[PDB]
RNA sequence: AUCAUUCGCGAGGAUGUAGUACGAAUGUCACUGCCAGUGUCGUAUCUUACGUUUUGAAGAACGGGCCAGGGAGUGUAUCUU
RNA sequence: UCCGCUGGUUCCUUCCGAAACAUGUCGCAGCAUGACCUGACUUGAGAUCGUCGGUGGAGUAGAGCACUGAUUGGCGAUUCCGGGGAUCCCUCGCUCGCUUGUCAAACUCCAAACCCCCCGUCAUCCUAGAAAGUCGGAGUCCGGACUGCUGGGGUAAGCUUGUAGUCCGUAAGGGAGACAACCCAGCCCGUGGUUAAGGUCCCCAAGUGUCGACUAAGUGUUAAUACUAAAGGGCGU
RNA sequence: UGGGGCCCCGAAAAUUGACGGGGCUCAAGUCGACCACCGAUACCACGGAGUACCGCAAGGUAAUCUCGUAGGAAGGCGUUG
RNA sequence: CCUGGGGCGGGACGCCCUUGAAAAGAUAUCAAGGGCGCGCAAUGGUUGACUCAAGCGGGUCGGAAACUCGCUGAAGAGUGC
RNA sequence: GCAGCUUGCUACCUCGAUGUCGGUUCUUUCCAUCCUGGCCGUGCAGCAGCGGCCAAGGGUGAGGUUGUUCGCCUAUUAAA
């Protein structure tokens, strides 16, 4: 139940690629925990985060 | 203090673009409109006679009559209905 | 055809939206008109984004609403008699098939109203002081504008 | 007179200097440092206010001052060149009877500053990079509005 | 409501049951001898008097201790409608 | 006596419902005229609060140095006008250009978004009377606030003075602890239901709700508001 | 090394006091999302009142009628003769 | 009389232009820059003929201080203030 | 940056009055601490200083001039 999730997300002024490894059920449930973790780590909203790609791992 | 004056704020208003300076374009000052036609009143700075209060500048006037060189607008100004004189070197047909 | 469903009240309007409001007849909350798609009223629900929710209906939504909202002058209620009594079409749901088809029109039903007064929506809406892009309920909800419609019948 | 007093940005810019009249000069002699005429520096670093605000000349002196120390102490007379982008344009006045005819009169110069724009430019080679760095963030401490610094160019050069 | 199926990571959602049981009320049939109202007190929610000057009055702004009675756009001339 | 100044001016319901602004005024605590409110009548077919497209006005934002002025070095020349110690024996600041770096309410080679006039269109109102006109009665010319305009001035002010919208004034009821003007909402009476704003540990109706993280400081548990502390630093996480 | 979230230092005021209070620490705080519910006189439904306009009347229409200070207009109640 | 109380100071107390003024119009302050209370029978009207400022080169103690020639020159002049 | 204890700015409250400075008496509070208690540094040998941190329980007096606040001066005092 591994997935990574590639992407970019605006860190302050710098949009900042990332390529997070999570844990999670399905594809959605990895991009849904993509947008709760940055929410957390970074404050910012899921029009802040863009989800390149999310693949099985 | 500030003025009353009839060119009050004009600078810009009474200006000219760079590369249409000085003598205008003759064929404007010969054209003839008809009783009812709506012309535009767009002030030529170079022609100091004829010329309107530049408060009705941009606005669309409709012709009522003839007294001389000049033509009689009707004009709209706020809710008023101005009767405004200008020699056709101001004034410009509307295109439909 | 543009269902537009009324969700704030008139106090602290602009004059400019509140007579684009009256235009449209939403006068009230909870209040749905049906317009055409021309670019007029395209521009009228732009103006009046900020005050209503829209949408493209279906058939089957239309035809609820008529069944259940639609009313007569008199406060008389849409009935299936009277939409075979005076129109072409068997039942209310033929009727709002042809009108999103675009065959046919609202006023082709005589003295009906052009003003649904719907109930408010159950279970909520999404806010009034957020867009649907940003997860409340003002403006485009493109299809999805027969959810809210449903749940407000 | 604190910096605080002249340091917002509240009001449209007040520069045409032949419509007022006695502005003080400003204090700030030069805008360039270091070796002027080489240009061949690989690595060039720039302070960068974050904020929109107004920076007095005897602030821009001060941080031109320290900077200047710092590179010269540790590049050597010639081994940097720095470059003060802005000059003060804008010009600060004061209100010196209450509040009567309170148009004030012309009491210094100062800069009008955008966000991320470019105050101070310091060119050195592969090795000053750090000492550039650390002048420049004592310029900064000097300046009333918080800074960063940016490498412009030469960062394949720093890593 | 309950239950069946299904979806959702989950809190829950959807479909059916069910527009059913119920439901403001409108009628009708029994039963009953009170009810309405009034005084006071209690529980729940709400409300900082009144008139005035004021942009703003519960004001630490002005007025009244209380009660009864008295207490303020009238006539002539002229003009207009 | 008079006062433009202070106080008072007595029953009910119903319909509509402002202005705290301009110019003149020995005018500035007043008044007149107009804007705005109200009533009636005449007239008789259009009107434009909104949309879309088009013909026109742009000179604000932003941008820029092409004009007017500022402004930073480098480089090349003015065998010119000029600072320094008899062949003006030679040192050279300004001035004029090519490059760098900056600017402007009272600069513009450019140049929006709003907005304005007019035309068409849809939309709404309109013979149960559009636009227009005439007449009767006024109140009003102490305003204030919020959100924008970096509005102007000011170190700033719950300061002062503008502008667009909307409010209080004159606005209930519901919610923010209370809150003139902040959010929902404009409100005839009674009953039932469902919602808005906001909330759901108790006070207090409804979650000791779900998922994924952060915080160890009782930090926080504070939409807007003038009722919420900065620069700087942290091998805290 | 750069860019970020939260927190800490920087951080001193006068009666005893303010996240509204209690209190609260994988929260009853913050951030990103979501679910259900509560909650107005808003909205819907029924009944009723008044109002506007129309109608000879009977009556019809009102989503586009129902807040209101200064103030205008209409109809009523009361006192004495 | 105005007046960030009044007074002192000043006149924003009549007229004209730029900005303020937010690209229609309007828009305040003891807001910023200011100016005007005149001059001119020519410094006016019309016609004809010409083209200005400033640079570059040529020309005699006519000096880089005159006048004149040639080139450039949409105006960098002049048009009373 | 903090405080609001100086002086300004402003005109929101009070002009059908909130009795105006200073002193005296009595009570209370703050800490940015003068002394008293505990500490750290020192260009701290000791004595005694200088600088800083915690700490508001107690103390912080008597006199000459001046209405003074403030300030000057005197002799005590752990400090006044």
């Amino acid at each position: 139940k591994s997935f990574i999730v590639k992407g970019k997300f605006k860190a302050g002024s710098t949009w900042e690629k990332f390529t997070k490894k999570i844990e999670s059920q399905n594809e959605k449930n990895a991009t849904d925990k993509t947008y709760s973790i940055f929410g957390s780590k970074h404050g910012v909203k899921r029009s802040q985060v863009q989800i390149e790609s999310v693949a099985e791992e | 203090t500030n003025s009353h004056g009839e060119k009050r704020c004009t600078r810009y208003k009474l200006q000219k673009t760079v590369r249409e300076r000085g003598i205008s374009p003759v064929s404007r000052a010969i054209q003839e409109f008809e009783e009812g036609q709506m012309v535009h009143i767009d002030i030529d700075p170079s022609v100091q006679k004829g010329m309107p209060n530049p408060k009705f500048q941009g606005s669309t006037g409709k012709v009522i009559g003839q007294r001389g060189r000049s033509y009689v607008l009707e004009v709209r100004s706020g809710n008023a209905m101005k009767e405004v004189f200008s020699l056709p070197q101001h004034l410009k047909p509307q295109k439909y | 055809m543009y269902a537009v469903v009324r969700l704030r009240g008139q106090v602290n309007v602009r004059y400019t939206i509140e007579d684009t409001m009256k235009m449209l007849r939403l006068h009230k909350v909870n209040h749905c008109v049906f317009v055409p798609e021309n670019p007029h009223y395209k521009g009228m629900v732009q103006k009046v984004k900020d005050y209503v929710a829209y949408g493209k209906i279906d058939a089957k939504t239309l035809a609820e609403v008529l069944e259940n909202r639609g009313r007569l002058e008199g406060d008389t209620r849409l009935t299936e008699e009277y939409i075979r009594e005076n129109t072409d079409y068997d039942s209310i749901q033929a009727f709002a098939e042809a009108v999103i088809e675009g065959k046919s029109s609202l006023k082709d039903i005589p003295k009906l109203k052009p003003v649904f007064r719907l109930h408010p929506p159950r279970k909520g809406h999404a806010g009034i002081k957020r867009t649907v892009q940003q997860g409340g309920v003002l403006g485009n909800h493109d299809e999805n504008i027969n959810v809210l419609l449903h749940k407000m019948r | 007179k604190p910096g605080s007093m002249y340091r917002n940005v509240r009001q449209r810019s007040f520069t045409r200097r032949k419509y007022m009249g006695g502005v003080p000069g400003s204090q700030v002699i030069h805008y360039d440092m270091g070796d002027k005429a080489n240009t061949s520096f690989p690595v060039k670093i720039s302070l960068i206010v974050e904020e929109k605000c107004q920076i007095r000349h005897t602030a821009l002196e001060a941080a031109r001052i320290t900077a200047n120390r710092h590179l010269v102490a540790d590049t050597g007379k010639m081994g940097f060149y720095m470059k003060l982008r802005v000059y003060p344009h804008e010009v600060i006045r004061e209100n010196k009877s209450g509040m009567r005819r309170a148009f004030g009169k012309n009491v210094g110069t100062a800069a009008r500053v955008k966000p991320m724009q470019k105050i101070f430019t310091v060119a050195v080679e592969k090795q000053n990079f750090k000492a550039a760095k650390e002048a420049l963030w004592h310029a900064g401490q000097k300046l009333p509005t918080p800074c960063r610094i940016v490498v412009d160019e030469g960062a394949e050069l720093v890593q």
